[PDB]
């Protein structure tokens, strides 16, 4: 709580170079063999998304909301359980939390008490609000995996109008390279003012004598961007263009 | 048969043939290669 | 127009309303074929040379 | 309740025209389409038709073409067919259902069926002959009886055994052409009290001539 | 030779709706000249050959 | 369709040649509206 | 536009409302004396050759 874990310290922002990725569907609607030029927040080729890693050294900083949240991680056992949304940090404003106890994902936006480091092996209490949210449940396994490494997930979070949306994409495959056209997933109608965004991280043991696992993540920023994109007779996207990169 | 369509409030009119083609589930509704509604989904039951 | 749907002007907008939305829809589709029948023309005494 | 309906049997020359009735009720005519299906013995089923009712368009079989004709009445709810110049492979049995259309089209509904004999012979009343042992060897405790019904026409007749008073323990066989008449017999199993106490008798409807044979064994 | 095009008033600009073609009217002979224009086209594309 | 001849054209006479009249019309029959089945009521009462 | 008549705008309809409906009548008739030279000139350049 108001102890940090041993391995939480300083370290720079080293950063590497997103390639193809970041690419989804802009709407639903089902297009083949056309070329479709629209306008919104797009992850943009050529950027520079910053490279963390949670094992003696972990980092988690507070980095703003308004610029776009692209994330992308590479691990086996699923230790990045969440994100916690929020403004001021406290209960007197409206706050998402996103927690996943591997069955069903819990979307709750409420008021929520946090303190500088919440720990997961958060908050107080929360009162006044009438969100609930339970997903489709599902089985996953929590421990540890062998061989290669098996799962990555994609994940788009923006904020347009008051409508929050999630894009799940998820493919086998630390540096990540290809093309992948992520899909749509849940729609929150939230509407709250978000600045500012945290993450959650699971930790085991055989305050300081919790262990974190072995695993990355990546995160950066978006921004508007004219795409091309190619369909084919099945109707995904195996191709993007931009509009100004080269 | 050719009839008027209103289908979830957007209308139309035309036939109502069957579906070779592979669409997400989240779809309303799709567009040709013209730019026009060639494809609908059900409001009430999930069909194509 | 706010939408190009012919079906989407008269269902949405007001009666009094829709009928200048209608005659901006008209306008603009009878300005692409005055581009385009002239541009038929021209290539036809290109051709007829 | 739905239900559609539809007479028992038809009778017709071959060369001529007949007129088949299918009458729905229930629910509004011009909702739906309506459909004709063919079974001929030991063929299968067939398809005939289906027609729009409100436009009043027709889709045939290929092979169907100009012999079917669908009409429709609107303002009765009543789907009519009419067929050209039936042949002796055209002796079937005739249903119509309505196709309710969600998603895949299905049969919801049929009727009760309709049996279109084709041919040149006369209507024959029945003549029913009772049938009965006249002695026992007591080797049994329950008593056999039946009756002979020959010399009719067409097919399908009505036989109940006092007039459906034994619905059990009952036998109901089917007819041979022999000559252009129909020759069928029945059996029951009645056990040794019943015999002296009822009289047994046999009890011949023939709808088409609308004629009642009541024969004592 | 080019290729010979024929272009519809109706279908082009209304999508067969009653509101459509009731506003049609009224602009009168702007498609009538449309349409002859791409006649007198087609008449000479088979001159040409 | 000596009758349409003459109402396309507006004119009395008609000369040698092939003409272009008009265009095809199928009228709808039936109209589709399909709508899913909610058996809950919205409470627009509470807040007005 | 409701009248045709440039006479009949002026003498019905409110001087805010006369001024929007003479002024889709100009443009109407700029279009169609537009159409006019354009199609003169195509047949002033056929006639040359």
């Amino acid at each position: 709580q108001c102890v940090n874990l041993t391995t939480r310290t300083q370290l720079p922002p080293a950063y590497t170079n997103s390639f193809t990725r970041g690419v989804y569907y802009p709407d639903k609607v089902f297009r083949s063999s056309v070329l479709h030029s629209t306008q919104d927040l797009f992850l943009p080729f050529f950027s520079n998304v910053t490279w963390f890693h949670v094992i003696k050294r972990f980092d988690n900083p507070v980095l703003p909301f308004n610029d776009g949240v692209y994330f992308a991680s590479i691990e086996k056992s699923n230790i990045i359980r969440g994100w916690i949304f929020g403004t001021t940090l406290d209960s007197k404003t409206q706050s998402l939390l996103i927690v996943n106890n591997a069955t069903n994902v819990v979307i709750k936006v409420c008021e929520f008490q946090f303190c500088n480091d919440p720990f997961l092996d958060v908050y107080s209490s929360a009162n006044n609000c009438t969100f609930e949210y339970v997903s489709q449940p599902f089985l996953m396994d929590l421990e540890g995996k062998q061989g290669n490494f098996k799962n990555l997930r994609e994940f788009v979070f923006k904020n347009i109008d008051g409508y929050f949306k999630i894009y799940s994409k998820h493919t086998p495959i630390d540096l990540p390279q290809g093309f992948s056209a992520l899909e749509p997933l849940v729609d929150l109608p939230i509407g709250i003012n978000i600045t500012r965004f945290q993450t959650l991280l699971a930790l085991h043991r055989s305050s300081s004598g919790w262990t974190a696992g072995a695993a990355a993540y990546y995160v950066g920023y978006l921004q508007p961007r004219t795409f091309l994109l190619k369909y084919n007779e099945n109707g995904t996207i195996t191709d993007a263009v931009d509009c100004a990169l080269d | 048969k050719c009839v008027n369509f209103n289908f979830n409030g957007l209308k139309g009119t035309g036939v109502l043939t069957e579906s070779n083609k592979k669409f997400l589930p989240f779809q309303q509704f799709g567009r040709d290669i013209a730019d026009t509604t060639d494809a609908v989904r059900d409001p009430q039951t999930l069909e194509i | 127009a706010i939408s190009s749907v012919l079906n989407d002007i008269f269902s949405r907008l007001d009666p009094p309303e829709a009928e200048v939305q209608i005659d901006r829809l008209i306008t603009g589709r009878l300005q692409s074929l005055q581009t385009y029948v002239t541009q038929q023309l021209i290539r036809a005494a290109e051709i007829r040379a | 309740q739905v239900q559609l309906q539809q007479p028992g049997a038809e009778l017709v020359r071959p060369g001529a025209s007949v007129k088949l009735s299918c009458k729905a009720s229930g629910y509004s005519f011009t909702r739906f389409w309506m459909n004709w299906v063919k079974q001929r013995p030991g063929q299968g089923l067939e398809w005939i038709g289906m027609i729009h009712p409100s436009d009043s368009e027709t889709r045939l079989n290929q092979k169907f073409k100009d012999k079917a004709t669908l009409t429709v009445d609107k303002s009765s709810t009543t789907a009519y067919m009419q067929l050209s110049s039936p042949t002796s492979e055209d002796s079937a049995v005739y249903y119509c259902a309505r196709k309710d259309y969600d998603y895949d089209a299905w049969f919801a509904y049929w009727g009760q069926g309709t049996l279109v004999t084709v041919s040149a012979a006369k209507t024959t009343p029945p003549s029913v002959y009772p049938l009965a042992p006249g002695s026992a060897a007591q080797t049994n405790s329950m008593v056999t009886l039946g009756c002979l019904v020959k010399g009719y026409f067409p097919e399908p007749v009505t036989v109940t055994w006092n007039s459906g008073s034994l619905s059990s323990g009952v036998h109901t066989f089917p007819a041979v052409l022999q000559s252009d008449l129909y020759t069928l017999s029945s059996s029951v199993t009645v056990p040794s009290s019943t015999w002296p106490s009822e009289t047994v008798t046999c009890n011949v409807a023939h709808p088409a001539s609308s004629t009642k044979v009541d024969k004592k064994i | 030779s080019m290729t010979k095009t024929s272009v519809d008033c109706t279908m082009y600009i209304c999508g067969d709706s009653t509101e459509c073609s009731n506003l049609l009217l009224q602009y009168g002979s702007f498609c009538t000249q449309l349409k002859r224009a791409l006649t007198g086209i087609a008449v000479e594309q088979d001159k040409n050959t | 369709p000596l009758s349409e001849t003459k109402c396309t054209l507006k004119s009395f006479t008609v000369e040698k040649g092939i003409y272009q009249t008009s265009n095809f019309r199928v009228q709808p029959t039936e109209s589709i509206v399909r709508f899913p089945n909610i058996t809950n009521l919205c409470p627009f009462d509470e807040v007005f």
